[PDB]
């Protein structure tokens, strides 16, 4: 587990309706939800190609045996119940070790967008603990789209961070 | 992966129908399906279209088709349906189904063929 | 001004099982098990079935009496005998390989 | 009377699931029947809300 | 909400082609670029205004942001003549753009 | 894996007793040591149903024939051996798979709370790099009772820490 | 996913012809790679050990006349049916096999990452593509420091306090 | 799981006796057992307690039975044995065994019915 | 070392009940309460000092950290009617406290 | 886990001899081969290397050596050839192949037996 | 260029033995040490400079980075009567030293 999904981030946002992960912004001129949709696209893509593959690697009457050859019953009885015993055996270790490896790869994807948005402010923000940074300049809405898309501008802000630091 | 419409037909005006778009799959649960339209001369239109059964905004409609459009959702049966009611000759047009995964925001990338 | 990184949650209540931990809601999952039928003996690709209603395969191969039913059948899909199929050798006797006469006839359209 | 492509002694199943508990007979193209009663494979996040 | 600047285009094999749209609001990188040929399902080229959908040729190129979206089609081909539309997926009611055709 | 056990903290304490995964002070009332029962028993619990799972999924003689029955004997053995063969591997295999994830799960149960640790005192601590902070301000028994509890209060000692940094 | 390999890092270097991992530095005495030789050592044994487990935990037909339909199925079906799991398990140690592969470069990618960085500390800055640029002089002796740990940060603290 | 304690009964004063805790499953090296015992008209109270085998402290006593009783251990048996010397007459109660897992303060949530 | 107060309590249905427990020494949320029916075996309700065991109503909390322990009974109900106790698992010698009666 | 070497013997100065180095397993295409000499009175001698498929530099030699002697490999069959060419008498010695896994910097534990 | 220092020595049994390589360049920490006994196959004794080999006894300790390294044998026993050679695994010509001959 990588801590964040029921880690430092302590809750999901039912308000947040256009992707799995995302960002939510505060400033001075509106509030609002808006996704990571790279990551989201990402996320879809290899979810859906883990179920193509379970269900694409799975990929039939009974016989009648008079009351002597009761030992050949006996050995098809024994093969139908093995094999059924092995198939079913697989499929619940299968659908068990599967749901564990699918939550940890959400819980990565969180955790990594937090780590790359830190990654960018550096000084300029403090980090509260709970998923949030408080910026220490004026984060406008073209601020927020910049740390968002990735082009942040750490020399543009430093200075005003650096004297509210 | 396949979806396939059906329900169409001549109608006459002020009449009604039922499309149906049909996904060929397991994974329809996670479809949020889109129901556009081409009349013979126009561009694409978008009319209505259905979320998963655990959102918040189930449904969305076209200011064109607000309040005589339903659209409708089936994942025991796979199914998508747009009931248009007090139909008009505007309507005359090929409709189509198209389905994104788990959002509105993602790709709209499995289109079916049309009727 | 702030930013704060999560993800998302609805309102779904569809629950999975993890090695580590049972019953964990998710917001989103497919169902990989199918436990519905319509209780109902249907045609296999458009073909119906052979149906021997009082008879089974040696009454019916044979032509016993209660048989006159199933004198005409041409093609079938598969064959279906009741569990309470007791027309069969009439006349008191053994049919000799008679398993191997069904196994014989279960390859046969 | 029917269309179907998958027959069990006590009925026909219409899916495309890989797996069921219905009956172990089948006819046709059936999926494997397994002795689960509960088989569920995650794709969206934990729900914490 | 979405105005496709063309809306009709001549242009030669082997050219540069620049068909742009302009949306009222600002969309965040929500735009999608479609070619449909006539009387088939729309081929979706571009999504989230820069990717590109797999199986699509590398002469499709989209760039934009906010209310500016633009696809260029470097070194036309023959069977690149078709329309092309331009989706919105951002505001509760989608849309899409008026339609460019690309004539020879 | 997450460099935590065999990582940056290189060994293991025999001193701690009381748990899995813990914390060592080193005030001027005293040393000690105290683990976190909050996640040690969250851990006991997961690991019991890791066990109780790899218990629940896994729940004859002999027959005789004559001379003239050979091949019937040689599928009745070689339906015996296929079936051998594929529950061995199957527990070998799950054994192999689980011990791994086992430990992982350790791994990151340590790593988190370093990391807990760290985000609560931001900079009125020092990295020293072994495991362990050392405080820029003297604080009591009170204040690493705050720590393991997550209630640390940063403004407290913000003043007091920067003098001394 | 630790997001190193294909994040962060955003590509790999094919001038490093030493080692899995390793380091890139530019000093005023000269450019070069230099792969560290513990992880990468360690990474091969293990990937060794996986590869062995895997190969180490891994018949003619018989004939049946006219009458004996019923064993010539039952063979037939014993047959496929230890074929059927006999490929599936193949085919799904392989898959699983494979991303933990991957996932344990990745970490290993990580985790050398970090412990640069908790050495440094605040005498470099996070260019954040894997590069820490110094506000000090480091000479080759401070880079080799800095690749064995035995980094000696009070030596450059002035000296990179007065840059920073 | 379940505990289940055997070898009670009556016994002289100044006479032994050793009382036997079974647990069923495999997980029996992970318990950490512990005895309490209830007198009529008073209340629970703690007598001993055994460690698991990998450990520092392998066995304490409360101050009141320390040196008359001796708590033991056997994995391979499964079963946790409390050896009681010099009896007196205040040591009639009912004896229950608890158990926690790996270490003494987790919850000691399975206790045995008591003898 | 463990002081559980009041030795006796009656109260009524749907009232709220409090049971303090006081340490001699300073034990960290190492508490755990303890429901006892006449005869039968104690029923662990609130371990950690304040984590609810499973199957337990949430009408039962538990509150403190160092010495001083509070278990709280919001709702009272006839089922509740019994002896509780309060245990630490702290210091070597582990104890009980005296009990408190419920009526 | 062994490397077998054959080819060698009894060749006329000035003539020609091809030595192989046989890996049993089936990670050879991981090897890193090396050949070693160890002339009779003299010490060890490191001669030849050839590196894996994928890699920039394929193959190095020893400045003694060098424009006489070249190495190949051969992964399909699971062999690493030397082909000598205008041998001296110098060149009577003892022929060794080492593999040293992924790169030439990691252990070079594996020695047959020689020829 | 890599100089093996004693090249010759003679010790008893129980004594300490120190063999010392020196590079011409630097080369960081990439001296391995073997032992070979006549007519066959050399064995790994110390790789990376510092790190053991599995199997081999904790008697044989490796030390020095850059050009100078050092092989030390503490408690002599009869089977370490053996030649040892120092092989580089830095520079793209590899090379062995001289050879160190221990007697008794």
């Amino acid at each position: 587990l990588f801590g964040a999904i029921a880690g430092f981030i302590e809750g999901g946002w039912t308000g947040m309706v256009d992707g799995w992960y995302g960002y939510h912004h505060q400033n001075e001129q509106g509030s609002g939800y808006a996704a990571d949709l790279k990551s989201t696209q990402n996320a879809i893509d290899k979810i859906t190609n883990k179920v193509n593959s379970v269900i694409e690697k799975m990929n039939a009457v009974g016989k009648e045996f008079n009351h002597l050859e009761k030992r050949i019953e006996n050995l098809n009885k024994k093969v139908d119940d093995g094999f059924l015993d092995i198939w079913t055996y697989n499929a619940e270790l299968l659908v068990l070790l599967e749901n564990e490896r699918t939550l940890d790869y959400h819980d990565s994807n969180v955790k990594n967008l937090y780590e790359k948005v830190r990654n960018q402010l550096k000084n300029n923000a403090k980090e509260i603990g709970n998923g949030c940074f408080e910026f220490y300049h004026k984060c406008d809405n073209t601020c927020m789209e910049s740390v968002k898309n990735g082009t942040y501008d750490y020399p543009k802000y430093s200075e005003e961070a650096k004297l509210n630091r | 992966e396949k979806l396939v419409e059906s329900g169409g037909g001549l109608v006459q005006p002020g009449g009604s129908l039922r499309l149906s778009c049909v996904g060929s799959g397991i994974t329809f649960s996670s479809y949020v399906v889109s129901w556009v339209r081409q009349a013979p001369g126009k561009g694409l239109e978008w009319l209505a279209g259905v979320n998963t059964v655990s959102s918040i905004s189930r449904t969305d409609y076209a200011d064109s088709v607000k309040g005589r459009f339903t659209i409708s959702r089936d994942d025991s049966q796979n199914t998508a349906y747009l009931q248009m009611n007090a139909l008009r000759t505007e309507d005359t047009a090929r409709y189509y189904c198209a389905r994104s995964l788990y959002f509105y925001s993602m790709r709209m990338d499995l289109w079916g063929p049309g009727v | 001004d702030t930013l704060c990184i999560g993800y998302h949650a609805n309102n779904s209540t569809d629950t999975v099982d993890t090695v580590l931990e049972k019953n964990v809601t998710v917001t989103h999952s497919v169902n990989l098990l199918e436990d519905k039928h319509n209780g109902k003996l249907c045609k296999l690709r458009g073909v119906a079935p052979l149906h021997l209603g009082k008879c089974n395969i040696a009454g019916w191969i044979l032509g016993n009496p209660e048989c006159e039913s199933l004198s005409t059948a041409r093609s079938w899909s598969y064959i279906v005998e009741t569990s309470n199929s007791d027309n069969g050798t009439c006349y008191p006797g053994d049919f000799i390989n008679y398993e191997e006469l069904r196994e014989q006839l279960s390859s046969v359209s | 009377d029917c269309n179907t492509t998958c027959q069990t002694p006590e009925g026909a199943i219409n899916t495309s699931l890989p797996f069921q508990n219905v009956h172990p007979i089948t006819i046709g193209k059936c999926p494997k029947y397994v002795k689960s009663t509960k088989l569920r494979l995650a794709t969206g996040l934990r729900n914490v809300p | 909400q979405l105005t496709q600047s063309p809306a009709s285009l001549a242009a030669s094999l082997g050219d540069t082609v620049s068909i742009t749209c302009r949306a009222s609001q600002s969309i965040s990188s929500s735009l999608a670029w479609y070619q449909q040929q006539p009387g088939k399902a729309p081929k979706l080229l571009i999504y989230a205004a820069s990717s590109l959908q797999s199986g699509v040729p590398s002469r499709f190129k989209g760039s934009g942001s906010g209310t500016d979206f633009t696809l260029t089609i470097s070194g036309l081909q023959a069977e690149d003549v078709a329309s092309y539309y331009c989706l919105q997926q951002n505001s509760a009611p989608y849309g899409f753009g008026a339609g460019t055709k690309l004539e020879l």
